[PDB]
RNA sequence: GCACCACCAGGAGUGGAGCCUGCGGCACUCAACACACGCGCGCUACACUGACGGAGCCA
């Protein structure tokens, strides 16, 4: 299977933006912001919803290990809460604990790049913004959303044609308003009358697909 | 230019002259949007474009197109160029001019 | 905006004047006075006496078929207390 | 699919947020001698054909 | 009556060049911005006597002494070349505080009556630019025999107190050549 | 919807067992063992460090707690550890999303055999007794989700159950091991892809999997 | 009225690696759980419009 990359806007794929994410550093050697230091936000004049990098990391374990990735049709876009935009390339591997997560992370945040292990390779990158630089050309935009009406992920995607792609939007915060991605879509879409996670959301989108493009 | 129209007089000889001009006609936009401010969130509004920047959009998007496709590959810059103008010229929806034209009228509509 | 005056204006003289039109032989507070026309000349005469013309410019034709049933208005309504035929003259030459 | 070719007669001014925006009086060609006021976006001049995408509507201004 | 002033560097500036060619551009309404695609054009002239200006001013760099400021009168022709203290990197301003149209108080110090008149004389004919003629902010010009410091500061009263605004750049320069112009 | 019990034998729902999970207390102070923040320590016993792996079950926990089904109220969720320790997962309760917490939690419900509220007294997640025969329903389909098992098809596979058959789901909580974990219970071994998925990856896979196919939004 | 820190149209820089020039300073999507150096300008590389060889020829 082929490796997709930002320079193809041809190949019908899946793209998943994890909008808005929660990455911060912090001085006390440069750690993530969250258990660590979560009594020590406002003590240093910091924020809740900036001390989950959880909501990330299970959206990373969620998509990254998903079947559809190994079929080789999906793309990770992660835009952080200034605005820090990141390409991610579908053949790296999280780390499973926290803490290589966490290095990781700084290492990535304070380098712009972390290349590959092995080859001549960008493992992840950051790009700039608008988003709609990096995604194909005729592609439909929606957000998932509580407050927006439920669909169905099967019949939706089987609605699509040869070459539309498919990109969604997906908030990967604690909570707030569903509006990250007003100048964006054609649609906000919902997926259940229960308020769902980001995690199992991306999830439903997923083997949404796989039971929408025959993939096992 | 001088390669691409004998490519043109080649492949589906109608006089090279033709094929420039159908490209540059059947890749503009009928409308736009701008973006107006509104205050604090911004609202794009359908706007019908003028035809002075219509005949210059279709000159971007051609010249910039093809030589992205052009990058890193096999096919020179006038061979690339070939494809947009045959692509272009015979509303295809393969080229990459056309669907850009499509992409913005589909904003606008979706829109006014 | 001053067009804008123009056509908010006349869409709420006419949407009174349509509304006491059919009052029982078919059986809004303010813009000001008794009746809205008094305010459709009065702000004819609030604007400047320079490049009002484009204000008028910019006006449609519903302008125009609003615009006039306010002449009829108030050339027989015989007020010239509160307009002047130089200014009616003056905009509608 | 309605594809109207309008006319440019004469520019009233420059309104709009951005300022690109002209309040332009058209008379669309066939069917003559009947006016609409619409936004155009780039430079325009006296006399030029607008292609009109939707024949009835109309707006005046941008904040 | 007031002047029309051109202002001209090399066809390389860098960015210290630019934001300097930025604050000397803040003496309009008659303060033009404005490089040439050759370094300097020899037809100069007709573009002064074809435009009808009055003065020139020019940016360069040399290595007898460094940088170097050149302002000129165009009919006449006397030319003042002076040079300057620090070119390194100035204040990224371009218009802050208020317009260059306004006409400041002038101030001189060290009062050099014998042989720097010309040169008094000259600032004189330039800063008259706009129709003010009333005191808003205020332009200083130090002797300190050949060297001279430039000042731009605002009117800050305070319970009816004098204090000034230091605003813009900080200059130093000296007399470098002045050749002898004409009644021509 | 009521809350669904180990008591109710009869109601046609999705029963999801994590066995072999790595539940293993120790005192330095009452820790959760993991191969992180123990490594040495564990090497200090003589185990397979490699196995304390929390995060897999805390993954799962909070995949499928958070899915609909357990919403509507067709969802149950029982722990079974390595030692066969088995836990009762209530399904109104709200498992901690961060490692430490939950860690923290999984401290005081091995040391405490109940965790509870102070004002319900409805056990969040109890300590119960084997087999987990005696608390599955009557009528209850068993399989194992298995690479080395032959590959089927999850909506059709729930289309071919009975009215009121329910189906119990056996999850290896580990990073690599084999499926022979609980053969005695099985009726079927099964697998969900051509890949070697994770725990909850095969979890959400049977989950909106059949939230496809009872149809539940 | 006026303006390239007034916006729409676009282009071009720095800001990543190296070299120096000058300058500066020394409660909860989680009841339970757990809470020495620097800055900026120029200068040099990475491009596959690729190499290598000739021949022509303009200030």
């Amino acid at each position: 299977p082929p490796v997709l990359t930002s320079k193809d806007k041809i190949t019908k794929r899946m793209i998943v933006v994890l909008a808005m994410a929660s990455l911060e550093t912090h001085k006390i050697k440069y750690v993530l912001l969250n258990d660590d230091h979560q009594g020590l936000l406002k003590k240093m004049g910091r924020d809740i919803s900036e001390a989950r990098p959880d909501i990330t990391h299970q959206c990373l374990l969620t998509l990254l290990d998903s079947p559809i990735n190994k079929a080789g049709k999906l793309q990770v876009y992660i835009q952080t809460s200034r605005g820090i935009l990141i390409e991610v390339n579908p053949t790296v591997r999280i780390p499973r604990t926290f803490k290589r997560f966490s290095g990781l992370m700084v290492q990535l945040l304070h380098k712009l790049s972390i290349r590959s292990v092995n080859s001549e390779e960008k493992l992840l990158k950051v790009i700039k913004n608008p988003i709609t630089d990096h995604l194909p050309t005729k592609c439909r935009k929606v957000t998932l959303s509580f407050d927006a009406p439920v669909i169905r992920v099967q019949d939706y995607i089987e609605k699509l044609d040869d070459d539309e792609s498919i990109c969604v939007f997906v908030g990967a915060m604690a909570r707030g308003k569903d509006n990250f991605a007003d100048e964006y879509v054609d649609e906000k879409v919902g997926l259940s009358n229960y308020p769902l996670s980001a995690s199992v959301a991306c999830s439903k989108f997923c083997h949404g697909a796989e039971d929408a493009w025959n993939i096992l | 230019i001088k390669h691409t129209l004998d490519i043109i007089n080649v492949l589906t000889d109608q006089n090279p002259i033709q094929v420039v001009v159908d490209a540059i006609t059947n890749t503009g936009p009928r409308e736009d949007t701008t973006r107006v401010g509104g205050g604090g969130a911004a609202r794009r509004q359908a706007v019908d474009v003028s035809p002075l920047r219509r005949v210059n959009q279709a000159i971007a998007l051609l010249t910039i197109g093809a030589r992205e496709a052009a990058f890193r590959n096999i096919k020179t810059i006038a061979e690339t160029l070939a494809e947009e103008l045959i692509n272009a010229a015979k509303g295809s929806s393969t080229s990459y001019a056309i669907k850009k034209k499509d992409e913005l009228e589909r904003v606008a509509k979706s829109n006014r | 905006k001053a067009g804008e005056r123009l056509m908010e204006a006349l869409d709420l003289g006419i949407a009174e004047i349509e509304g006491l039109e059919a009052y029982n032989r078919d059986m809004v507070l303010i813009a000001v006075n008794k009746t809205p026309e008094q305010y459709i000349m009065d702000t004819l005469l609030r604007i400047r006496m320079s490049q009002l013309e484009d204000a008028l410019m910019v006006m449609p034709f519903s302008y125009v078929l609003k615009f006039l049933k306010f002449i009829d208005t108030v050339m027989q309504n015989k007020t010239l207390l509160h307009s002047h035929l130089p200014l009616i003259c003056k905009n509608l030459f | 699919t309605p594809v109207t070719l309008a006319k440019v007669i004469k520019v009233l001014g420059r309104t709009g947020s951005r300022g690109g925006v002209t309040q332009v009086r058209v008379e669309f060609l066939e069917d003559t001698s009947r006016t609409i006021v619409r936004n155009v976006k780039g430079p325009v001049r006296e006399n030029d054909i607008l292609v009109l995408m939707e024949s009835e509507r109309e707006a005046r201004r941008l904040r | 009556m007031d002047p029309r002033i051109i202002v001209t560097t090399s066809r390389d500036p860098s960015t210290r060049l630019s934001q300097f060619a930025k604050e000397i551009k803040l003496l309009f309404p008659n303060a033009v911005r404005l490089n040439r695609g050759n370094y300097v054009m020899p037809n100069l002239v007709d573009a002064c006597k074809k435009s009808g200006t009055t003065d020139l001013v020019v940016l360069h760099e040399h290595r007898g002494v460094p940088t170097s400021l050149t302002i000129s009168h165009f009919p006449h022709g006397p030319t003042a070349q002076f040079s300057l203290h620090n070119v390194v990197m100035r204040h990224d301003i371009i218009n802050a505080g208020n317009q260059s149209e306004v006409n400041p108080h002038l101030i001189f110090d060290n009062f050099t009556t014998a042989l720097g008149k010309r040169v008094v004389c000259i600032l004189k004919h330039l800063f008259n630019a706009g129709p003010k003629k009333d005191s808003e902010r205020v332009i200083t010009f130090a002797n300190r025999g050949d060297f001279i410091s430039v000042r731009q500061h605002v009117y800050v009263r305070t319970r009816e107190g004098v204090e000034i605004a230091e605003v813009g750049p900080r200059f130093e320069m000296r007399l470098f050549e002045l050749r002898l112009g004409t009644l021509e």
